[PDB]
């Protein structure tokens, strides 16, 4: 039961040289463990990289190559595509068993970084005659598309009954997402000031909006 | 060319089983060994097992030994991974892909087929109006809450309003999908003009169109 590491996530532009590791719990990786990259794209979609350690998958661009970096495996993508940007996963062969590695997000910058739009909205007088209330609070047109959500009732950090959708991407390729902040009707009416803060790569973006 | 053609997603409850079949076409089936791989949110991936359709040989990794079982036919070039006493922790989305020996790995792979295990019932959602709170554009929204299972469809206005909506991702609350959509339109067309969305979910067969309408 060796265990396999990855980095966890990796930034690159088109034209550059990235370098993807594999590391062994076990020891060092050699040429006996075979070891295997695969590639997944958006909707799931695997496709064979590597295997033998440095052997390339019929199909696969010539950019892809396999190595043995020190005491671990890699996979080095010369020259990286827009296209190249996915979830890439290493196998190693160990003990009879294949064990895979917890895979690497690549993110291929392929458009100019940003910053989020932010719109936030109140609950509606419909549903807090259900004695509920969600406040949403749309996220539009950033990128890359990773973001962290807080949320702030006058002043103070709220997380209970926060939830916030992972990232999709718009039809211009930016991203989009949605927070939500769900409260019963009462709650609601025992505070003044709601605010949505959006942190994409280090900078902030808020809105906020009184009950009154 | 190389192909490797899965069975579409299954809703099971817990408890019972299913089977997933994985089409080869494009070479010799029975030449090449099938692996057949776990994909688990949190839980990277994970090796079940391997069967070579020629032989009927299988090699299953230990902790499936009494969840999975391989099959094959080679007069149909497919082969089948059948999972039994399904529970939530079997929901995932499962690939079979080929071994190559002299390639050292796993080449082709099939496109996955998403296991679900639950229990819960049909929800229809709740629609709301999401309107600002009272520049040169206005954003617009509507909530539909509470509902299941995926997917439910919002346009605006018909149809008519297309250009500057944003259908954002659903997301879980309490068990139940929660999704909301925006729609951006000019200052000078609302009020002034009505917008409205229509939701559907398909699932409970529930339609609802709310307007829109200033605080």
């Amino acid at each position: 039961d060796a265990v396999v590491t990855q980095e966890s996530a990796l930034t690159t532009s088109p034209g550059e040289t990235v370098t993807l590791t594999c590391r062994s719990s076990t020891g060092a990786v050699t040429t006996s463990n075979y070891a295997n990259w695969v590639q997944e794209k958006p909707d799931h979609l695997f496709t064979g990289l590597i295997g033998g350690t440095n052997n390339r998958a019929p199909g696969v661009p010539a950019r892809f190559s396999g190595s043995l970096i020190g005491d671990k495996a890699a996979l080095t993508i010369t020259g990286a595509q827009t296209e190249d940007e996915a979830i890439y996963f290493c196998a190693l062969w160990s003990n009879n068993k294949l064990v895979f590695g917890g895979g690497t997000k690549l993110t291929v910058l392929g458009q100019p970084k940003s910053s989020p739009t932010v719109t936030l909205f109140p609950p509606s007088s419909e549903e807090l005659s259900t004695a509920k209330a969600t406040l949403v609070c749309t996220i539009t047109d950033f990128y890359p598309g990773v973001v962290t959500v807080d949320w702030k009732v006058d002043g103070t950090p709220v997380t209970a009954g926060m939830e916030t959708t992972q990232p999709s991407k718009q039809s211009n390729n930016k991203y989009m997402a949605s927070s939500y902040l769900t409260l019963t009707a009462r709650a609601w009416e025992r505070h003044s000031s709601y605010s949505c803060q959006v942190t994409h790569e280090g900078h902030s973006s808020n809105k906020t909006l009184s009950r009154a | 060319e190389v192909q490797l053609q899965q069975s579409g997603a299954e809703l099971m409850k817990p408890g019972a089983s299913v089977k997933i079949s994985c089409k080869a076409t494009g070479y010799t089936f029975s030449s090449y060994w099938i692996e057949w791989v776990k994909q688990r949110p949190g839980h990277g991936l994970e090796w079940i097992g391997e069967i070579l359709p020629g032989s009927g040989d299988t090699i299953f990794n230990e902790k499936f030994k009494g969840k999975a079982t391989f099959t094959a036919d080679t007069s149909s070039n497919t082969a089948y991974m059948q999972l039994s006493s399904l529970t939530s922790e079997d929901s995932a989305v499962y690939y079979c892909a080929r071994w190559v020996l002299d390639y050292y790995g796993m080449d082709y792979w099939g496109q996955g087929t998403s296991l679900t295990v639950s229990s819960a019932s049909t929800t229809p959602p709740s629609v709301y109006p999401l309107a600002p709170g009272g520049s040169a554009m206005v954003t617009l929204g509507c909530l539909v809450k509470g509902y299941f299972p995926e997917p439910v469809t919002v346009v605006w206005n018909k149809g008519s309003l297309s250009t500057g909506t944003h259908t954002f991702p659903a997301v879980l609350a309490a068990d139940l999908y929660t999704l909301s959509s925006s729609v951006t339109v000019s200052a000078s067309s609302w009020p002034g003009q009505s917008v409205t969305c229509n939701v559907a979910h398909p699932a409970s067969s529930t339609k609802v169109d709310k307007k829109i309408a200033p605080s």
